[PDB]
DNA sequence: ATCAATATCCACCTGCAGATACTACCAAAAGTGTATTTGGAAACTGCTCCATCAAAAGGCATGTTCAGCTGATTCAGCTGAACATGCCTTTTGATGGAGCAGTTTCCAAATACACTTTTGGTAGTATCTGCAGGTGGATATTGAT
DNA sequence: ATCAATATCCACCTGCAGATACTACCAAAAGTGTATTTGGAAACTGCTCCATCAAAAGGCATGTTCAGCTGAATCAGCTGAACATGCCTTTTGATGGAGCAGTTTCCAAATACACTTTTGGTAGTATCTGCAGGTGGATATTGAT
């Protein structure tokens, strides 16, 4: 017995996922490939921002990736800002940013 | 005592491949999970419409691609779109 | 010394909110004015949550009557289940 | 003593505010305000704690970003100090209202 | 050829009841055409997230009544509940 | 054999309401009061909006209701105006609102 | 020889558009505009006529909606005038770019 | 047989009176002169935002005919539900 | 400028709150073998969609003129920032019990399936009626004086 | 205020597009009637985790002082409104041709379903450690002079 993530080369859960589809109402029926491309690209976008999470950490000396971490990659990348834009990262904060205009003259 | 499912263990797999020394609080793991059900769902909801406009009863990985166009941003669409395309080769080529 | 529940949400606290948004100076009117929005935002999620805790037949409004609340207002959050 | 010029600790303080997470509104009062307004919609109601917490996150969160836009509301203006009229127009811009 | 339903016939109905003698253009019943779709998958929407949420498998009026709580404002939601309460109440004691 | 709308008192159609319930995907099953419920709510606010709408066509002197007398309907009343906020009506057009400021003189 | 002061008949002009539903961008204009932006992300493509005019329904409601967000941002500012910097601070809160 | 020809420019058809024209509509009693390039620009976007989500319904659906449905369902996922015209 | 006050940065240290690791079931994936279901591949329609040609008006481009708006400048007065601390509200941590959640049961209510009946959406022709767009012509509104 | 230019209002009036009216109508629904299955309400209760509260904690209410921001007032320059004038491009309405949406009928391939193995994934339990704060001392920033 093979798992159908081990056949498609991935970490993520094929099975899961196909039944996680099956269950939620979405079609009366499933095609054997949509598990496994949903899988990848969840994969995909999960290893992107632990990517970008772990080198915020990096940067801050630190070998735990924290939320503040994850808000950081988010928000300084431009996509994935976009794609995550209505929506709020707990324990997140925000990115330092001071308009221009408030700092003192002298 | 009943089962209560999550994404943590591959998160944390995918971690590893990523990141091999870096950990992950129990904080950042909820929001992993939280990001894989929202992308989840936006994308099982979208292809769901795909499917339904074209009166169609089923949803193949095709349906998951236009999803996946119509969702994602330009450059994270077209790797989303490489990284799928090459799993349902693999899968397919895989006695 | 009795005190009204809004009235604790602090001038100073209102202030350190202000301030993680980048503000500088802070007229006085602001904060009753916060509070009013603060109030508004409450109301709006806490009715779409209890509604949430009624039809599920339960006295206790959970983490995710809260989150499934949020999301419908358009306030997706994440890291509290869902 | 030595007394600090207006606006150098309120910068101070914005860098302070911004590289950090921690909730800026004490817990007990908020979790007050949480049930007195709950109470309206239905009495004798209990919260678990990561419910109110997570009501706290999004308000705070929601507040942050809304004190962002009636910033550059005042700055819009030529001002540098927010009022009750930058929040308002914030929020009718927003869609929240009006 | 094929039929393309409308809610049309019933839309003129419920005009004659209101205005006897007001008649609507075909573009005036497009728009009421798509405000019907329109609510209906909103509140069908949240009925079936709903549903899932407790896991359920079945959408009963009780998730109908819920969403129209959810959806609607103040006055006609509770219109809205009083009106379909009472068209469920006298439906069940109608065989 | 009497229709389920009849039964229920609507105009509505319940055994449409049923179907599209079905074909739509929602979940597994659906309870037999679902569709009267919906039918019936779906009525109410048709004919809510109709009356207003009426309104609106009686006071520009017409009988027949066009886009621009659902648009007045709707947006003159506080609650329908919000229910369809994110709703463009084709050949509405705008309220008649001018900002103060604009206007002549002092 | 007569004339209307400034401003009496952007008022006019106000109230006359305010009042009447027509799209206000020519037709044909539009449809070339459509067909141009089409093409270049797929060639050979055709359009149902009310495809364009459905376009064209929600750009103009849409163009519509931003000009009293722009102008509200304009007499914000204590003017009544509106410049670009109206139209992107009405966009950047509105979350089109935020 | 024939071809098409050479489009290019068109948004200069969105001419200076017909922005006045919907900048009144939108309440506007004073427009600076340099208002007509930043609303074509603004009109652009929004245009190849709507027209990329309904060429991609066309192409889903195997056909050459962006229809009223097509554009429906694109304005809708980008949160500016029309009606009139179908759905 | 120099010089003091105080904020800020960095190296190092260390206990324990909170990770990672390990174990051991077992629900739920995978394997197997039929039982439906579907999405085309071909093979035709009748659409609309595209193209194009001609006439006409209705709106567009342009240049001129100057009204009044914007943005610079100056300034006085008000209004929010900064400030020290003990009062008192919040935080922390310990303990009954409310009620969520686990579990089992069973029938009112759901799906399924094969008839029978009816309605809603067409399309063919026919009639009708509301109102768009044109006409004066009696009633404001605006701006010069 | 009074007067003259011109926009606005309103109401009556004919052509006609778009609306309502059948007619007939049939194909797809919707309804009716058993046969069959089951989702979830109901009832009992185990054990989290929630409200309460006592002692421990440390943030905020307060009133004064004055720095510097906001809003008022003035005004010179120049931008953007109004309008006259010349005419290009859109609108309107034909006509033909075909590219292509939209159906329908047969199956080969694909997906569901009932039944059995065979794990990967979770809760509960057991070790392991990253880093939150703490201190100590150097250095930068700010503001007074
Ligand atoms: O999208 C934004 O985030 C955004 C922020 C601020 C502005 P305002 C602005 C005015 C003064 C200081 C700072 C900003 C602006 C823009 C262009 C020219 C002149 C003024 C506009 C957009
Ligand atoms: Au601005
Ligand atoms: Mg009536
Ligand atoms: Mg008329
Ligand atoms: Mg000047
Ligand atoms: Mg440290």
């Amino acid at each position: 017995a093979k798992t159908r993530s081990s056949r498609a080369g991935l970490q993520f859960p094929v099975g899961r996922v196909h039944r996680l589809l099956r269950k939620g109402n979405y079609s009366e029926r499933v095609g054997a490939g949509a598990p496994v491309y949903l899988a990848a690209v969840l994969e995909y976008l999960t290893a992107e921002i632990l990517e970008l999470a772990g080198n915020a950490a990096r940067d801050n000396k630190k070998t735990r990736i924290i939320p503040r971490h994850l808000q950081l990659a988010i928000r300084n990348d431009e996509e994935l800002n976009k794609l995550l834009g209505r929506v709020t990262i707990a324990q997140g904060g925000v990115l330092p940013n001071i308009q221009a205009v408030l700092l003192p003259k002298k | 005592r009943s089962r209560k499912e999550s994404y943590s263990i591959y998160v944390y797999k995918v971690l590893k491949q990523v990141h091999p020394d870096t950990g992950i609080s129990s904080k950042a793991m909820g929001i992993m999970n939280s990001f894989v059900n929202d992308i989840f769902e936006r994308i099982a909801g979208e292809a769901s419409r795909l499917a339904h406009y074209n009166k169609r009863s089923t949803i193949t990985s095709r349906e998951i691609q236009t999803a996946v166009r119509l969702l994602l941003p330009g450059e994270l669409a077209k790797h989303a779109v490489s990284e799928g395309t090459k799993a349902v080769t693999k899968y397919t080529s895989a006695k | 010394v009795l005190r009204d529940n809004i009235q604790g949400i602090t001038k100073p606290a209102i202030r350190r909110l202000a301030r993680r948004g980048g503000v500088k100076r802070i007229s006085g009117l602001i904060y009753e004015e916060t509070r009013g929005v603060l109030k508004v935002f409450l109301e709006n999620v806490i009715r779409d949550a209890v509604t949430y805790t009624e039809h599920a037949k339960r006295k206790t409004v959970t983490a995710m009557d809260v989150v499934y609340a949020l999301k419908r207002q358009g306030r997706t959050l994440y890291g509290f289940g869902g | 003593p030595h007394r600090y010029r207006p606006g150098t600790v309120a910068l101070r303080e914005i860098r302070r505010y911004q590289k950090s997470t921690e909730l800026l509104i004490r817990k007990l009062p908020f979790q007050r305000l949480v049930r007195e307004i709950a109470q309206d919609f239905k009495t004798d109601l209990r919260f678990q704690s990561s419910a109110v917490m997570a009501l706290q996150e999004a308000c705070e969160a929601y507040l942050v970003g809304l004190f962002e836009d009636t910033n550059l509301c005042a700055i819009h203006a030529k001002r540098v100090t927010i009022m009750p009229k930058d929040i308002q127009l914030a929020r009718r811009i927003r869609g929240e209202r009006a």
